[PDB]
């Protein structure tokens, strides 16, 4: 809307860029610590979102065996890093909540 | 102070000519088994 | 087929052959067998030196001078015994770093029973060290034990308890001898239920995701990297043993102890200077002590105090900098812990000593939760 | 042709394209525990001969 | 197409596990004395007249 | 007891008699370069010396 | 973390609470036997002695 959350976006780019998980072709959903929220929400995933997760992993760590990286043209893109898992990880975390909730009536 | 002076000198110079062979041919040992997961291809043909 | 079947060869099994394993663990995940080498080193050498040592202060001094001149190649025993334990520490060092760096501590059992396996080894070297008997052996034990008296109320009876007498002396150095014998058995039963706690999970790895879509067979693959590893381990400890065994101890442990004046500058062995540096930070008794024992058993809450949403730091370059900004401030700790309480090293040891429970308590926490921000979740 | 063959004969036919030689192998299906092929590359000879 | 000395080393010493132990345990008998003896020989020549050994024949008698 | 003597098992002895006899001479050569066996090393004529 | 703070949880802090002040005066009891602490064992009037 304005120039002042734009260069927010620059920094945000750049730490993502910095990052370097998109120089193994990874995504940041790609990378987030298993948990049992978590693993529930893998569970969940459709068949072609769960199949091309486990692809991209199993890519990184055959390049992180040899201590390589993709070509830049083969990195993720910080526009394109599409966050498919946080949809399915905040409705477990909703569930979760509301059994909490309910536990100290 | 030190009687094992010369002897732990000649000692040394066996053990840095020992591993100066050991070393290289237990990386050889190594890199050889590792060469299969190394130069492995990997491929994903997801259906369509 | 009997290797899966028969009931001893199976726990064998599902340890270093069949075991599945992450196909990228990099050369910091060496230093678990390598630990366990440095224990079996300690065992041997350790045993065959008591078979000439004599645990009483008249001759205590004299049948270690007796294993280095007249035992038949005791001399390399004793210093592979003496820079082994340094080897050890070196490891110890190493395996923790990788998983702090790496996140592994996430595995609970298996860290907080870690942070049990690095305190009964300074407990062992300790006592180790007291046994030769000479200046530094005498008055770096009276120094450590004094850290009891502190305790308030109880204090000077465990020191007295402890020491037999009202000072060390050969009451102190026998037991610590037999403590010093059967200490390493006990790390041995510890470090097996390391690894059963281990095994329940699998190893980490570099990335901090899970492996399980890319597992390779321990055997042959890491059955030779833990060799090529050892080797460069037994090159390690031989440069030391063969061309520098006095480098790393102090000159003053070669005069028989003397209950009577001490040392001008008192030094521990490197891998307690970073420590030793925290306790001399403050100037009270009880603080110093409770600054020293914190200053180990910090690690049992590094746990409770990740933020961040991943693992490890392979992805994290603001928790790397945090990271190398606390190797460097122990690095000043070890040195100024080698250093008399003397201006500057006064002051910076008590920056120094902030700066570690500062990175460990506050910045590394917050350094996470803004790194989370920075990738909106 | 046949009635030439002993155990003689296949020990030494078949020591001369199996024992210590490299094979070609071929997975499709739930093959997670197919072993690595270092361990079937090992499994074509015996320590004990 | 004479096979190279590795592939006539193969086909007879290595084949067979039992005659690749044969040959590392005669290995190690003959390494070990052309070793010893070619190091000592280096460790004395650069200390050439240094140690006893040398100076073994002032004081005979 | 007697299970094993018959004619696939003299065949079998008679198969793996080559084998073991090697693993007598790795084992026997072991013994004598291990301990430094100097009555049997004397004939052989290279390792002669200190 | 404060999942525990709720009308569920305070009422099982005090169906429990009786319980752990016995037993630390198990404990506690336990210490001064234990070790023969005659700071607290001077009052009792009949272990008075020796
Ligand atoms: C001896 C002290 C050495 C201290 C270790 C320094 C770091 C290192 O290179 O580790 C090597 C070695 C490589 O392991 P790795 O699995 O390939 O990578 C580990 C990390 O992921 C590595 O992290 P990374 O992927 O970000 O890369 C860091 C980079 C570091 O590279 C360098 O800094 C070497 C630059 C020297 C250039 C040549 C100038 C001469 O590592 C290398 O490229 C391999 C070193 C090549 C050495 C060539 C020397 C000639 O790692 C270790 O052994 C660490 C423990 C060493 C402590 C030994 C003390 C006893
Ligand atoms: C206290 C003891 C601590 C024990 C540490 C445990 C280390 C361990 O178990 O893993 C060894 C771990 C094995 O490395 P790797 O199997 O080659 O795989 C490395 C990655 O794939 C990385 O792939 P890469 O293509 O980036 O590899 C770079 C290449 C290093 O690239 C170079 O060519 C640098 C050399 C510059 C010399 C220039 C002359 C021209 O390899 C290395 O980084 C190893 C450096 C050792 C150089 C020794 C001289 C040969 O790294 C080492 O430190 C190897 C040292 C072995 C000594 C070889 C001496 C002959
Ligand atoms: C030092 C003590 C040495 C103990 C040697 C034990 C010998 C033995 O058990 O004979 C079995 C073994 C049977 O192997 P095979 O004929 O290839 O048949 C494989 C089976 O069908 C079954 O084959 P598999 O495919 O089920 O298993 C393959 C197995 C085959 O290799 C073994 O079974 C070796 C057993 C472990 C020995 C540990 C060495 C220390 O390789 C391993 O799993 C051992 C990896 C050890 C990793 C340890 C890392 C540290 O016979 C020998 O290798 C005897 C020759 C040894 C020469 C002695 C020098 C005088
Ligand atoms: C009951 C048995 C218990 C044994 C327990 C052993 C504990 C493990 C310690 C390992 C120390 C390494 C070698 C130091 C000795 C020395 O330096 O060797 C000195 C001798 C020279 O000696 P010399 O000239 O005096 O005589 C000469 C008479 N002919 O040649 C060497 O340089 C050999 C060392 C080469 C380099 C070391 C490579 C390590 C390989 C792994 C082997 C480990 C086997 C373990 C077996 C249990
Ligand atoms: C409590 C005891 C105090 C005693 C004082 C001891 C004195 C300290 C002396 C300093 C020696 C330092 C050793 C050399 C380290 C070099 C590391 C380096 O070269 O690479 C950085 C590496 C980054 O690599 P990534 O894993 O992110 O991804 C790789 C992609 N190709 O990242 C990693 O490899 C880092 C892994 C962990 C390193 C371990 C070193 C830490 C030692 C003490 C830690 C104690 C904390 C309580
Ligand atoms: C009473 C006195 C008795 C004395 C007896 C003396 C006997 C000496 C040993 C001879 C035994 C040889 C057996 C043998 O080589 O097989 C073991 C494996 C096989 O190697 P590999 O090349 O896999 O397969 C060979 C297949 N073949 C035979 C058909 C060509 O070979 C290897 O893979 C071994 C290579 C690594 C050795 C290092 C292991 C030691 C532990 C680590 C050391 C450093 C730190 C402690
Ligand atoms: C005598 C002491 C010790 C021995 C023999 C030992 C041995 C091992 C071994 C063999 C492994 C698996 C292989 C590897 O990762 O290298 C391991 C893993 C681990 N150890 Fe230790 N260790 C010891 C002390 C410690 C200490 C002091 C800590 C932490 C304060 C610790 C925490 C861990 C953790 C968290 C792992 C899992 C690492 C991973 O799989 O990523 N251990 N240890
Ligand atoms: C993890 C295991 C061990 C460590 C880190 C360790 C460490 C040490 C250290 C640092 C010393 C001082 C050496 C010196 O200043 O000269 C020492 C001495 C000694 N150790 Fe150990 N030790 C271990 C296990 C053992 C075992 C299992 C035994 C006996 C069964 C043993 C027997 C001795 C003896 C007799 C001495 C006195 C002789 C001497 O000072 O060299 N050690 N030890
Ligand atoms: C005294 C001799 C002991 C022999 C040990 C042995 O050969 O173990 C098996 C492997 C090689 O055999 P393989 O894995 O090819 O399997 C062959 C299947 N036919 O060798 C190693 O890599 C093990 C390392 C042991 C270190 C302690
Ligand atoms: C079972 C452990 C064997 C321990 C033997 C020992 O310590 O070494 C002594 C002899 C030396 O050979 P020799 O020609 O001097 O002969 C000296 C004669 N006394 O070596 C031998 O003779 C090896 C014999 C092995 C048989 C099992
Ligand atoms: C943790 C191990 C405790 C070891 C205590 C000990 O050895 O006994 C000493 C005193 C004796 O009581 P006191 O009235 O003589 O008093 C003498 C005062 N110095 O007993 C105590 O005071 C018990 C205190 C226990 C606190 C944890
Ligand atoms: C018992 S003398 C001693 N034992 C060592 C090896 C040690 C101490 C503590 C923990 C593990 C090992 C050490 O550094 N010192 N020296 C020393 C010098 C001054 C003050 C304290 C110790
Ligand atoms: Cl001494």
């Amino acid at each position: 809307v304005s120039a002042s959350s734009r260069w927010l976006e620059g920094i945000r780019k750049w730490y993502y860029n910095a990052a370097g998980f998109n120089k193994l072709g990874l995504m940041r959903d790609d990378t987030i610590h298993e948990n049992d929220d978590v693993k529930e929400a893998i569970r969940r995933l459709p068949e072609n979102l769960y199949n091309d997760r486990v692809f991209r992993i199993k890519r990184a760590l055959d390049l992180s065996m040899r201590q390589q990286i993709l070509p830049k043209e083969q990195w993720t893109k910080y526009e394109e890093d599409k966050s498919y898992l946080e949809p399915y990880l905040k409705e477990v975390i909703r569930e979760r909540k509301e059994r909490e909730e309910w536990a100290k009536k | 102070a030190e009687p094992e002076h010369d002897h732990r000198k000649r000692m040394g110079l066996k053990m840095l000519l020992m591993m100066g062979l050991l070393l290289p041919l237990v990386y050889a040992m190594k890199r050889h088994k590792w060469s299969v997961l190394k130069s492995r291809k990997l491929a994903y043909r997801p259906p369509k | 087929n009997i290797r899966k079947s028969h009931p001893l060869m199976k726990i064998v099994n599902n340890a270093f052959i069949d075991l599945p394993a992450p196909s990228n663990i990099s050369s910091w995940w060496n230093f678990g067998s390598l630990l366990g080498i440095c224990l079996i080193l300690q065992i041997l050498t350790g045993l065959f030196l008591a078979m000439h040592y004599t645990s009483d202060t008249t001759t205590a001094f004299s049948s270690v001078t007796h294993i280095c001149r007249d035992v038949n190649y005791g001399w390399i025993i004793r210093y592979m015994h003496a820079n082994g334990a340094s080897m050890f520490f070196i490891c110890l060092y190493m395996h923790v770093g990788r998983g702090l760096y790496y996140g592994s501590y996430t595995f609970l059992e298996t860290w907080n029973i870690g942070v049990i396996l690095l305190l009964t080894v300074m407990a062992t070297a300790f006592m180790g060290y007291v046994l030769p008997w000479g200046q530094m052996s005498f008055w770096g034990a009276t120094v450590i034990t004094n850290l009891l008296s502190a305790i308030p109320y109880i204090g000077t009876n465990l020191v007295e308890w402890i020491w037999g007498g009202f000072s060390v002396d050969k009451a102190t150095l026998t037991r610590f001898f037999a403590f010093h014998f059967i200490l390493p058995f006990i790390i041995m039963a510890i470090a097996m239920v390391h690894l059963l706690f281990l095994h329940e999970t699998g190893s980490n790895n570099p990335t901090g995701i899970s492996s399980d879509v890319d597992k390779i067979p321990f055997h042959p693959y890491y059955t030779i990297k833990d060799i090529l590893g050892a080797l460069l381990l037994i090159l390690a400890l031989m440069l030391l043993v063969l061309f520098a065994p006095d480098l790393l101890g102090d000159p003053d442990n070669y005069t028989p102890a003397n209950p009577l004046n001490t040392p001008p500058h008192i030094k521990p062995e490197w891998y307690f200077l970073f420590a030793y540096a925290i306790l001399r930070s403050i100037p009270n008794k009880l603080g110093g002590v409770l600054a020293l024992a914190f200053s180990i058993l910090i690690l049992a809450l590094i746990p409770l105090l990740h933020t961040s949403k991943q693992r490890s730091m392979m992805f994290r370059p603001l928790s790397q900098c945090l990271f190398w900004a606390l190797v460097a401030d122990l690095l000043t700790l070890t040195w100024i812990g080698g250093q008399p309480v003397e201006h500057p090293y006064i002051t910076i040891g008590q920056l120094a000593s902030v700066l570690y429970f500062l990175l460990i308590l506050v910045l590394m926490p917050t350094a996470g939760t803004i790194e989370n921000k920075l990738l909106k979740w | 042709r046949i009635a030439e063959v002993d155990a003689r004969v296949v020990r030494e036919v078949c020591s001369k394209y199996f024992y210590d030689q490299c094979p070609a192998v071929a997975g499709f299906g739930p093959i997670e525990q197919l072993p690595d092929y270092n361990r079937i590359r090992s499994g074509m000879f015996w320590l004990r001969f | 197409v004479a096979p190279t000395l590795t592939a006539r080393l193969y086909s007879l010493l290595f084949r067979r596990t039992s005659t690749f132990a044969l040959t590392i345990v005669v290995g190690a008998l003959f390494f070990e004395r052309a070793f010893d003896q070619g190091a000592d020989a280096i460790y004395e020549h650069i200390n050439e007249g240094k140690l006893w050994k040398h100076i073994k024949h002032k004081y005979e008698n | 007891l007697t299970r094993f003597l018959g004619p696939r098992y003299r065949q079998l002895a008679r198969n793996w008699v080559p084998t073991a006899s090697l693993w007598g001479a790795v084992g026997a050569v072991g013994l004598v370069w291990a301990t430094d066996w100097r009555l049997i090393l004397d004939w052989v004529p290279y390792i002669n010396g200190k």
